[PDB]
C-alpha cells in the first residue's frame, strides 16, 4: 500500500480537515486500502507557502491553497481575490476552468510542480455593524475592522469606510464599546468569536469569495499508477461536491441562527460596490500589462 | 463508530507505577493516532501523550515527559500509557482518545471534542 502526506493550516474539527478525512475514507474505499492518506493539520509543517514549497520538492504530497494566493508566485492570479471580482463561487469556478485559469494552472505545474486537481468553495466574507448597512452609502465613515491585509484594506477604503487595523483578540471588546463600528469575516468566524452578541446588523456584502484548490505534487503524480491517478481524481471531485455543499449549508444555517438571535440581516445591491472597486481594478490591469479584470468579471 | 475501553487505574502510592490500557474495537486502530487526556477535579482538560500511526512520532506534555511513556500494540489494537514515577499532581480521570488518519499527535489537543472516539475515563488516585 501507498501512504500520501497531506498538510494544512486548518485544525481538527474544521471543515477543511473534515473534508480531508472524508478524502482519506474515500481513498481507502476506492483503492481497497492500496492508498492511505496521512494528515498534518494546524500548520505543523508550516504555512501554506511552506507546504507549497514542500510539494515543489516532493517532501509533501498534497495540500490546500487559494487560487488568488498563487499571486505571490504568479502575479496575474491575484485578480480573482480583488474585492467583488468573483460574484459567487460558480463565477470563481468558471474562472478556474477558463483559459485564464488553465494558463495559471499550467504555470503552477511547469514552474513549481503543483498539479491542481480541483477547487472547492470555502465561504464568503460578510460584514457586521452596529448600524444597518442597506447600501454602499451607509459605509461612509464606518469604522470597519479589517485584518492588516491588502485586499481587505482596499475593500474598506473604496467602499468609503474607515479601515481600522486591530489584533483579532481585541475586536469583541472594541465592538462592545463601539470603539469600532463593524468588521468583515466569514459567517462561521462571526459565530465562533460571538461577534453577533455585540453586533445588531449583518450585511450580505459578499465582497470576498474564498476557494481551496486541492494540489498534489507532480513529483508524486509521476510516481503514481494511472489507476491511482484516476482514483485520486475521482475522490477529490466527490469530496469537493460535499465540501462545497457543507459550506453552503452552514452559511444558510448561520444566517438562520443570526436571524433567530435578533440580528438584522441586510442584502444591499452590490453593483455599486463593483463600480466602486474600479480604481483597484485599473491599478491591477495596468501593473499586470493586460486588461484582465474586465475579462474575469464578464464570465 | 469506534468503541474504546480503558483498563487499569485505581489507587497508587506517590512515586509508584501504573499502566493504563485502551483497547479499540474495530480495524481502524492501525490507521488512527492515539492519545491520552486527563482532567483533574476542578481543572481544565490536559492532553497528556499521543502516538502516531504513520511516522511513529510521539507527544508528551512537559508535566509528564521523563516519567510517563506511551506505546502501541497493533496486534492487540491497544495503546498503553505507562505511568512511572507518579506524583499527587497526576490524580485525575484519564481518557483514551482515537483519531483516524491524523499523522501528528500534538494536534489532538487543539479541538478534543471533535476527535473520532473517546472512552469513558478511568480514575487514577495518587496518595
Amino acid at each position: 500500500a501507498t501512504t500520501l502526506k497531506m498538510g494544512m493550516q486548518a485544525s481538527v474539527g474544521s471543515v477543511e480537515y473534515n473534508s480531508a478525512k472524508m478524502l482519506a475514507d474515500t481513498l481507502e474505499e476506492m483503492s481497497q486500502g492500496e492508498i492511505k492518506l496521512a494528515l498534518y493539520p494546524s500548520a505543523q509543517l508550516g504555512d501554506d507557502r511552506a507546504m507549497l514549497q514542500q510539494l515543489t520538492l516532493g517532501d509533501l504530497d498534497i495540500t490546500y491553497a487559494e487560487f488568488g494566493r498563487m499571486g505571490l508566485w504568479i502575479p496575474r492570479a491575484e485578480a480573482v481575490m480583488l474585492p467583488y471580482v468573483a460574484k459567487d463561487f460558480d463565477h470563481l469556478r468558471r474562472m478556474f476552468e477558463s483559459d485564464f485559469g488553465q494558463g495559471v494552472r499550467d504555470e503552477m505545474l511547469q514552474k513549481f510542480n503543483w498539479r491542481a486537481l480541483d477547487t472547492w468553495y470555502n465561504g464568503t466574507r460578510e460584514t457586521t455593524s452596529n448600524r444597518p448597512l442597506n447600501s454602499i452609502e451607509d459605509f461612509k465613515g464606518l469604522k470597519l475592522r479589517v485584518p492588516n491585509a491588502k485586499q481587505n484594506l482596499n475593500y474598506a477604503k473604496l467602499s468609503g469606510a474607515s479601515p481600522t487595523p486591530m489584533s483579532f483578540s481585541e475586536v469583541y471588546l472594541a465592538l462592545q464599546t463601539n470603539a469600532v463600528d463593524g468588521q468583515e469575516n466569514p459567517l462561521p468566524t462571526i459565530k465562533t468569536m460571538k461577534f453577533y452578541e455585540v453586533q445588531k446588523n449583518l450585511a450580505m456584502t459578499h465582497h470576498i469569495v474564498n476557494d481551496q484548490m486541492v494540489i498534489i505534487s507532480e513529483s508524486t503524480w509521476q510516481k503514481l499508477s494511472d489507476t491511482d491517478k484516476d482514483i485520486i481524481q475521482k475522490a477529490v471531485q466527490k469530496v469537493g461536491d460535499a465540501h462545497t455543499q457543507t459550506v453552503k449549508t452552514q452559511e444558510a444555517e448561520l444566517v438562520s441562527f443570526f436571524k433567530s438571535e435578533g440580528i438584522n440581516v441586510t442584502y444591499p445591491d452590490l453593483e455599486p460596490f463593483r463600480e466602486a472597486m474600479q480604481p483597484l481594478y485599473k491599478e491591477f490591469d495596468s501593473n499586470i500589462g493586460q486588461p484582465i479584470v474586465s475579462k474575469l468579471a464578464a464570465m | 463508530q469506534v468503541q474504546l475501553v480503558e483498563s487499569g487505574g485505581g489507587l497508587v502510592q506517590a512515586g509508584g507505577s501504573l499502566r493504563l490500557s485502551c483497547a479499540a474495537s474495530g480495524r481502524t486502530f492501525s490507521s488512527s493516532t492515539m492519545g491520552w487526556f486527563r482532567q483533574a477535579p476542578g481543572k481544565e482538560r490536559e492532553f497528556v501523550a499521543g502516538i502516531s500511526w504513520s511516522d511513529g512520532s510521539t507527544y508528551y506534555a512537559d508535566s509528564v515527559k521523563g516519567r510517563f511513556t506511551i506505546s502501541r500494540d497493533n496486534a492487540k489494537n491497544t495503546v498503553y500509557l505507562q505511568m512511572n514515577s507518579l506524583k499527587p499532581e497526576d490524580s485525575a480521570v484519564y481518557y483514551c482518545a482515537a483519531e483516524r488518519w491524523l499523522a501528528t499527535p500534538q494536534a489532538m489537543a487543539v479541538t478534543p471534542n471533535a476527535l473520532d472516539a473517546w472512552g469513558q475515563g478511568t480514575q487514577v488516585t495518587v496518595s
